[PDB]
């Protein structure tokens, strides 16, 4: 019959060839990630100074879970764990071509498999030189803060003591609901784990555990200009001006292994 | 509660001939080389399975007669032997089922 | 804890509270924005056919961690002027009332037993 | 080999990396504050910093009745009767405000949870706050108290008579007739004792945790 | 995490109990796909109880309850358990069978006990490396 048939990547792959394919995919992912590790050594776009009214790009992170955190005051604060995975700038949109008010930058994280995706999605990522990402999200970024596509983004962009805004899809409940984007504002950051790129954020984050979320600087009037004392475009590990500690703590936070807090 | 008016055949025809209500074709149909009959990609062939399944009943019938009683399941391993095949030393201490038929080609 | 009804034990030497009565001392109103009354929350208790404000000092409702859960509901009577009706309190009284927002020094002074 | 309950992770979708990070902090804290080994039914005296008071610590003595929580957030509850008032306080093992932990009497009780002691007579729950620690044997199992407590009148917080609870430390015979037990046994659900879908095994995890904990030492 | 079968939870256990007993006696049983998957987990766990040892009192109680026919209990400890001592898992094999032509068109699957003496099932075979596509991949492997 001259008719369409259903096929999958593993349909005709032999056991010996299938094992080779798995190894090749891992090799390709490793090579692509290493190639993009150094943004500053890949013709970085011009760096502009900070001025009032600048907006930095946001990050996409995975919700690991929640646990209690203690401060030097002896108070216990429940905190949520967010992990930044394979965060990279993908597509830059000019201000005029996207929105006359401000330009936007596309960032994607949480790399995904290439086997069960359309060729169109793979083709776009092949040009970018990076493996496909689970989610594409758009961030409004000022011209001065524009970053070249393919620049790796790390949890060190945010710092302890900075309030941040997280928006995520709510858990779906079925017909009775949910699965709607919501944003939480005014969440302080307690600590950042550089080794695992884990940011500790006060309060709860909508969605289930292991759910991707969008993270951006707090837009509240009180924290109008916090990027002045933070990495203005972003934090670049490639420069390595000073290696950051593996775990970053806020001053009030009580680190473990410290002396027992006495309410003197 | 009854409709305020009879529904026209033309309106009825559109509802029943909507593509959503029509029967969908399947593209996952596959051929069985063993039996030469059709099959689905995720479904095993049945024409050959009939030989194996019905062959199992014949083996089971022989086993049932040999046991001869309920609740007589042996505590030792069992093996099936066909005509022209003789027990080996490895077959010692194992229930032996004898089949008049010659060793089937598919069965190994 | 103590709420609408919720017969409570009057831990006080007040005449009405001290004197035995056939009906238990229940509550009619909770002096809080919420309807729930807990330790340190003023309530409108009833004693000997009279309505007397009482201060909750213990409750059987599950509490926060690191705190002792009382097995009985205990209250202390307070006069209209704010001075306690009774001059002494017998049951141990938590010391958190001092830090709790409100006027609790008078009751704490009258509470010899502190846990 | 005594592996403390908090180290054992529970079944779920929580990331294993969280436990690895949590364990490291727990081990680091254990160096600052030593967590003695204890089981439900043991009488403990724990020193904790008082927030309401200024520069004053307090020690509370009570029989351990329940252990809950995992990781850094694990907590333990000890019960006692003070001034004729039954009081139960939940203490978090790794809270910075716990100055010291002393196991006055290390022992185990018939049941892993002692919530029924509230329904038992007050004397079984009464313990002297100032009682001095008793000697313990290191190369031995913790003493197991097999005394069966006597219950108060039938109205209880929970139906301990039901087979599901399976309380082995209650003198049901004194307060309950054999016919009443049969009525309670109507909820036996015998398949539950034989159902493997409700079984969660942490033995392999417990064994693996032991070497990791010892390695950190 | 549990399918609803039978007229009640106890019936499911009894239905699961009957299915488990039938599988042990014959080592290959055909049933609805949903039911077969439900019973697969119990079968694997039982083999672990068999590996534990005959002298284990809990295993004896579990074996007696689950296996109505007592002649199977020696078989489990002397046939099933010894056979899989080397293996660490995957004791049961479940495969899809064409749906029943009983006017309900229920999904049919076959569950069998591995290592059995029964005739081998017609299992699927992956494509041979001699195929043009596989040969090209082999060339890439050789070059690397
Ligand atoms: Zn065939």
């Amino acid at each position: 019959l001259h008719s369409k048939s259903s096929t999958w990547w593993d349909e005709h792959l032999s056991e010996e060839n299938l094992s080779f394919v798995k190894q090749l995919v891992s090799d390709e992912n490793k090579t692509q990630l290493t190639s993009k590790l150094n943004p500053l050594k890949d013709e970085p776009w011009p760096l502009h100074p900070w001025e009032p009214g600048s907006f930095r790009v946001g990050l996409i992170a995975l919700k690991l879970g929640m646990m209690p955190l203690w401060t030097k005051d002896g108070q216990k604060h429940a905190v949520t764990l967010l992990q930044v995975q394979d965060c990279h700038v993908l597509k830059y949109t000019p201000k005029e071509d996207h929105n006359g008010k401000i330009a936007a930058l596309t960032v994607g994280g949480k790399t995904v498999s290439r086997f069960y995706k359309p060729d169109s999605r793979l083709e776009f990522y092949r040009d970018l030189g990076l493996p496909p990402k689970q989610i594409h999200k758009i961030f409004h970024v000022t011209d001065n803060a524009v970053i070249k596509p393919g620049t790796p983004l790390y949890a060190a962009h945010f710092r302890p003591g900075q309030y941040v805004d997280v928006t995520a899809k709510t858990i779906g409940k079925g017909f009775q609901m949910g699965n709607q984007n919501r944003t939480v504002y005014g969440l302080k950051v307690w600590r950042v784990n550089t080794k695992h790129n884990i940011i500790y954020v006060n309060g709860s984050v909508p969605g289930h555990k292991n759910c991707l979320v969008k993270i951006k600087d707090s837009t509240l009037p009180a924290y109008k200009d916090s990027c002045k004392n933070l990495p203005f475009p972003t934090y670049f590990p490639d420069g390595d001006e000073e290696e950051l500690p593996e775990d970053l703590f806020d001053e009030s936070v009580w680190q473990p292994s410290e002396p027992s807090i006495t309410f003197a | 509660a009854a409709p305020k008016n009879r529904r026209t055949i033309e309106v009825n025809r559109c509802r029943r001939r909507n593509p959503q209500k029509l029967i969908k074709i399947k593209n996952n149909i596959d051929i069985c080389p063993e039996c030469g009959h059709l099959k689905q990609k995720h479904v095993l062939c049945g024409y050959c399975y009939e030989k194996v399944r019905q062959e199992t009943t014949k083996i089971r019938q022989q086993i049932g007669a040999q046991e001869g009683g309920p609740f007589r399941a042996p505590s030792v391993e069992t093996m099936v032997l066909y005509t022209g095949e003789k027990p080996s030393e490895k077959d010692q201490g194992k229930r032996i089922v004898e089949r008049n038929i010659k060793r089937p080609s598919w069965f190994t | 804890a103590v709420q609408k009804m919720t017969r409570v034990r009057v831990v006080d030497n007040s005449a009405l509270g001290s004197t035995p009565y056939h009906r238990p001392p229940r509550c009619i109103h909770v002096y809080n924005k919420s309807g729930v009354g807990k330790v340190g929350d003023q309530i409108l208790l009833a004693i000997r056919g009279q309505k007397k404000k009482a201060l909750i000092v213990g409750h059987r409702m599950p509490g926060s961690r690191m705190t002792p859960k009382f097995d009985s509901n205990n209250v202390v009577l307070i006069e209209d002027n704010g001075n306690p009706v009774g001059t002494r309190i017998k049951i141990p009284i938590p010391t958190s009332l001092r830090r709790r927002e409100g006027e609790y020094s008078k009751v704490l002074a009258i509470a010899q037993n502190f846990v | 080999r005594f592996l403390s309950p908090e180290f054992i992770p529970p079944r779920g979708r929580t990331n294993p990396l969280k436990f690895k990070i949590e364990r490291k902090d727990m081990l680091d804290r254990r160096k600052v504050l030593p967590i003695p080994e204890f089981y439900v039914g043991s009488i403990l005296r724990v020193t904790t910093a008082d927030p309401y008071a200024s520069g004053k610590t307090s020690q509370f003595l009570g029989i351990c009745i329940k252990r809950s929580g995992n990781g850094l957030g694990a907590t333990f509850t000890l019960r006692n009767t003070i001034e004729g008032q039954g009081v139960e306080i939940c203490f978090e093992l790794y809270n910075p405000r716990i100055q010291e932990i002393q196991v006055v009497k290390l022992e185990k009780r018939l049941d892993d949870n002692l919530l029924y002691l509230r329904d038992a007579l007050p004397e079984y729950s009464t313990f002297d706050v100032n009682m001095k620690p008793v000697p313990q044997e290191a190369c031995q199992e913790v003493p197991v108290n097999k005394l069966k407590v006597k219950m108060k009148p039938k109205p209880w917080s929970k139906r301990w008579e039901r087979p599901n609870f399976n309380i082995k430390g209650i003198r049901f015979d004194l307060a309950l007739t054999e016919e009443q037990m049969k009525e309670a046994q109507k909820w036996n659900k015998p398949w539950i004792e034989f159902d493997m879908m409700r079984e969660y095994d942490t033995s392999k995890i417990e064994a693996a945790l032991w070497e990791e904990i010892e390695a950190s030492k | 995490v549990y399918r609803r079968l039978g007229l009640g939870p106890e019936s499911r256990i009894h239905l699961l109990r009957n299915l488990l007993t039938g599988l042990v006696r014959h080592e290959r049983i055909e049933a609805t796909w949903a039911r077969a998957d439900e019973m697969r987990g119990y079968a694997e766990k039982l083999i672990d109880y068999g590996k534990l040892g005959d002298t284990n009192e809990r295993a004896m109680r579990m074996a007696d309850f689950w296996l109505t026919e007592k002649d199977l209990i020696p078989k489990l400890f002397k046939v099933l358990a010894p056979r899989f001592q080397g293996q660490n898992g995957n004791y049961t094999r479940m495969l899809q069978i064409p749906n029943r032509k009983e006017q309900d068109r229920a999904k049919m699957a076959v569950i069998e006990y591995k290592g059995n003496y029964l005739p081998p099932l017609p299992l699927p075979h992956r494509d041979s490396n001699l195929t043009l596509l596989n040969q090209l991949l082999l060339g890439l492997q050789q070059d690397l």
